[PDB]
RNA sequence: UAGUUGGUGGGGUAAAGGCCUACCAAGGCGACGAUCCGUAACUGGUCUGAGAGGAUGAUCAGUCACACUGGAACUGAGACA
RNA sequence: AACAGAAUAAGCACCGGCUAACUUCGUGCCAGCAGCCGCGGUAAUACGAAGGGUGCAAGCGUUAAUCGGAAUUACUGGGCGUAAAGCGCGCGUAGGUGGUUCAGCAAGUUGGAUGUGAAAUCCCCGGGCUCAACCUGGGAACUGCAUCCAAAACUACUGAG
């Protein structure tokens, strides 16, 4: 579907001769708020175009995510660049608490309760790779358990 | 000259499921030769055999539920010059407890799910997911 | 310190009723609610990210009359108790006595429960209370004052209570004017415009 | 570093020192003043900033810096100094406070009053 | 209370030192060093050597910076 | 001697005593050996005036602990 | 570092001790930081921190140290007041 | 409890970006501004004013001083081919770490009991002042240290291979 999130613009050049052409990048994710995500990156030469030009790349390759219902299944920790994030579920009443790029991930994937941070270098397009790292490699138990669960779903 | 002979059983497993093997080999010890059995009933290993006369081997095979591995990761916690222990409070948790822990305590070699319903402290060992 | 000033300015900004005139006659003809107050009342565009997280801290704040250094000690009391910050920030505000007031119908807004409760014509548990902070429980028998039961405040603002309906957890009797406050609100009977997920979130930083 | 290198040798946090060293842990300070100069700034302003020499009762002479619009600071006349890094001229480290001993404020000045010590009209 | 050392010094007279070592853990950083402890314990017929393993409990003062005694010798 | 005598906490014009006993060269809000009980003047609705225990004035009346004035009563009207 | 570090004999004090003295002996401590320099009353706690920690010891409470500067004893249950 | 009457009682910083909130008028590299980026050379949303507006309120602002943010002294939680960072290379004392079978022991380790860890403070459940601050009853906690009892996987020590 589409629910549709900003994040970052910049204005890029290129030096050719005589002067210096301009243009614009764009940083958008876009999500169902149910746990299916994509992000897309667009270039173009003015804002209102290269915001539909990021558009359009989010909804093609898009990701499942296995949510345990507006939380995580457990405290993970992934890594993509000289970026470092971090990311544990919480209780009800707390809301979302991370750092401008990461909330609007963790907004359209319908979660709530996520308590993050991030370290190392923060790179609003790079924080996003360390962050679908981690939520596309998640696991969603399909045992009988959890405290006896360790015998059919190794298995799986 | 190895100072640890329990953190190059853990290894040879890491390096041998992304070479895609079935069978590893090592030497063996009175301690190795438990903490494979805790493994397999756990589930992450298919069998192990104890069989030579000298040089007693430990010949593992690895299971594939995908291309990718059973075992995602595995460190050592207690490596030699740290020697971490823990009571049954203090006593961690991996994963919200979808992982194993494997944990020595005072009535043998045996998991953090086992000692924390006996209420035996002891010696962490490693954290597999 | 309360707040003295025009009261439709405030509604107008935020681009809701928000309920602070007092008569039933009509919104946005005493108010016109069409635009950003100010001299630029035409511009617009693009609310930041953080001026979206006060809006909505700065409109639950001014429905009821706090001040923020009262508002920042109820949200000490909510996290302090079990679960749920946001139901028990609303709960500690549903409990305040010029709240009730207002939910029985004892007046037309809730600016006025606040000067019925501040002249002593309120009582509580038969005992007169005159402070508009005062956290009332389940089964606390709120009753109006003989000396002013023939205040035409009172008497007029029964007909303003038919634009409301009954909130379900309060009772009033149109006689002795002593209602009886049943049970905590539960968040049902609450709008679902305001938000327990940002007013949270702006006091971490 | 090792954890037998720490029991050995372990980590020494570093420390800073006061922007401010005169003062010593104060936030105002008098002083009677020597000389007014009025100097220029570094190279991309273009200004003539008023800077005035004080002689504290802690004995140090340090320049200062005077705000305002016009100053009625005659030598030898005591003043009430305060911290406040000037990034424009170099070697002043200290504002001047306005209205409270000698400097007398400023004069129609009806937005931030406050500041540089204003009445109310 | 009861401790256990060995001896170091035979040079004083009716005076004995021993050696008492000591696993303490670092408060910060969880590791077990080792540091000494150096006592003075009375000796009272002049009859062990250097390189003992001795046994010792405390008493009253006898003389200033000793405190200790011996109790008997363990082993050679 | 030691002795048992009245504390005095809480704010102005609103005493709330404690039964202590003390060496009697002590200050008033200073050390004491141990607490027995409260007394309450001003006690209303659910509050109760007087808490001794009767177990430890049992065993320290017995070694010649000396009592005060209002002790002398509060004891007594148990 | 030479009552310095032990031993012995005698004194001295409510009380063990080089506490003191007479001879004996040449020991004792030190890189696990002695010695020396510079600063500072310590503690239960306060202030930040998710936590680990980091700074800090106003009011309240416990302990120590002084009573213009440097000494000194008496009286006495108990002071070097 | 009664009487008087709406009478007796509102400022302060800010509005170019971080950062909620804006346009005209003076000024023209002057005066001036400033926490950092930096504005001012004749049209200044940054200086001085005027309207308007936003934040807080019996207070609001600056300065001084600590801890956070700082994974920027990294035990939890970083680094060393070229960004700062591997001694010019050896041998070796103190020290750190120890292949593999049994057996013993119980110093570490885990579990438990007792003595202690002053009261206050913090935290939890209550109770009193018209509410709250404030006062206060009962509990947990104070991570500790010591003495006993048991367990024996791993480390240490001991005996044999
Ligand atoms: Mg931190
Ligand atoms: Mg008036
Ligand atoms: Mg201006
Ligand atoms: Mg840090
Ligand atoms: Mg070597
Ligand atoms: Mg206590």
């Amino acid at each position: 579907g589409y629910i549709e999130k900003l994040v970052q613009v910049n204005r890029v050049a290129k030096t050719v001769k005589g002067g210096r052409i301009f243009a614009f990048t764009a940083l958008t994710v876009v999500g169902d708020g149910k746990g299916r995500v994509g992000f897309g990156r667009g270039k173009a030469r003015e804002v209102p175009a290269a915001i539909q030009k990021a558009m359009e790349a989010a909804r093609r390759n898009m990701i499942q995510v296995d949510l345990n219902g507006t939380t995580l299944q457990y405290p993970t920790k992934s890594a993509h660049g000289a970026s470092k994030v971090y990311m544990q579920p919480a209780s009800e009443g707390t809301g979302i608490i991370a750092g401008g790029a990461m909330r609007a991930v963790l907004e359209v994937a319908g979660v709530q309760n996520v308590l993050a941070k991030c370290y190392g270098s923060t790179n609003p397009v790079n924080v996003v790779y360390a962050t679908f790292k981690g939520l596309k490699n998640m696991q969603a138990p399909e045992a009988v358990a959890a405290k006896r669960g360790k015998s059919v779903e190794e298995i799986l | 000259s190895m100072q640890d002979p329990l953190a190059d059983m853990l290894t040879r497993i890491r390096n041998a499921q992304m070479a895609e093997k079935t069978v590893v080999s090592m030497p063996s010890s009175k301690l190795k030769a438990a903490v494979a059995k805790v493994l397999k009933d756990e589930g992450y290993i298919a069998d192990f055999q104890i069989s030579s006369e000298v040089k007693p081997q430990l010949s593992i095979e690895l299971k594939y539920f995908e291309g990718k591995p059973v075992i995602e990761e595995v460190k050592r916690i207690s490596r030699p010059g740290l020697r971490q222990y823990k009571s049954v409070e203090q006593l961690p948790k991996v994963r919200g407890g979808l992982g194993v822990s494997i944990v020595s305590t005072n009535k043998g070699v045996m998991t953090d799910r086992a000692a924390r319903a006996a209420g035996v402290g002891g010696e962490v060992l490693c954290t597999v997911f | 310190a309360r707040y003295i000033g025009p009261k439709c300015k405030l509604s107008r900004r935020e681009g809701t009723d928000l309920f602070l005139k007092s008569g039933a006659r009509a919104l946005d003809s005493k108010c016109k609610a069409e635009n950003v107050p100010g001299q630029h009342g035409q511009r617009r565009g693009r609310l930041s990210d953080y001026g979206l997280q006060l809006r909505e801290k700065q409109k639950v704040r001014r429905i009821y009359g706090v001040l923020e250094r009262q508002f920042r000690g109820y949200y000490q009391e909510a996290s302090r108790r079990k679960g749920s910050t946001g139901e028990n920030l609303l709960q500690l505000l549903e409990c305040r006595l010029d709240n009730v007031v207002y939910r029985m119908g004892f007046g037309s807004t809730r600016s006025e429960s606040r000067q019925l409760v501040s002249h002593k014509a309120i009582t509580v548990n038969g005992q007169t209370v005159n402070i508009p902070s005062y956290q009332v429980k389940a089964g606390d028998v709120v009753a109006v004052r003989e000396k002013s039961k023939n205040q035409l405040r009172i008497a007029q603002a029964l007909e303003l209570c038919g634009q409301r309906g009954r909130v379900e957890w309060v009772e009033v009797d149109l006689d002795k004017k002593a209602g009886t406050f049943k049970s905590a609100p539960a968040r049902s009977d609450l709008s679902a415009d305001i938000n327990e997920n940002l007013i949270v979130e702006l006091y971490s930083k | 570093a090792t954890i037998n290198q720490l029991v050995r040798k372990p980590r020494k946090r570093m420390v800073d020192k006061s922007d401010v060293p005169a003062l010593q842990n104060c936030p105002q300070r008098r002083g009677v003043c020597t000389r007014v100069y009025t100097t220029t700034p570094k190279k991309p302003n273009s200004a003539l900033r008023k800077v005035c020499r004080v002689r504290l009762t802690n004995g140090f002479e340090v320049s200062s810096y005077i705000g305002g619009e016009g100053h009625n600071l005659q030598e030898h006349s005591v003043v009430l100094i305060r911290g406040g890094r000037v990034k424009d001229l170099p070697g002043v480290r200290y504002h001047t406070v306005r209205g409270s001993l000698d400097t007398s404020g400023v004069k129609d000045r009806k937005q931030g009053r406050s500041k540089y010590g204003a009445k109310r009209p | 209370r009861t401790l256990t050392g060995r001896v170091v010094s035979d040079k004083m007279d009716k005076t004995v030192t021993v050696l008492i070592e000591r696993r303490v853990k670092h408060p910060i950083y969880g590791k077990y060093v080792k540091r000494s402890t150096k006592l003075h314990a009375h000796d009272e017929s002049n009859q062990c050597r250097i390189g003992d393993l001795v046994t010792i409990r405390e008493t009253r003062p006898l003389a200033k910076t000793k405190a200790w005694t011996l109790v008997d010798i363990v082993e050679r | 001697m030691v002795t048992i005598r009245l504390a005095r906490g809480g704010s102005k014009k609103r005493p709330f005593y404690h039964l202590t006993v003390t060496n009697s060269r002590n200050a008033r809000d200073g050390r004491f050996v141990e607490r027995i009980g409260f007394f309450n003047p001003v006690a209303t609705g659910g509050e109760v005036r007087l808490s001794v225990d009767q177990e430890r004035a049992t065993y320290w009346l017995g070694q010649g602990a000396q009592p005060s004035e209002r002790v002398a009563q509060l004891l007594k009207d148990a």
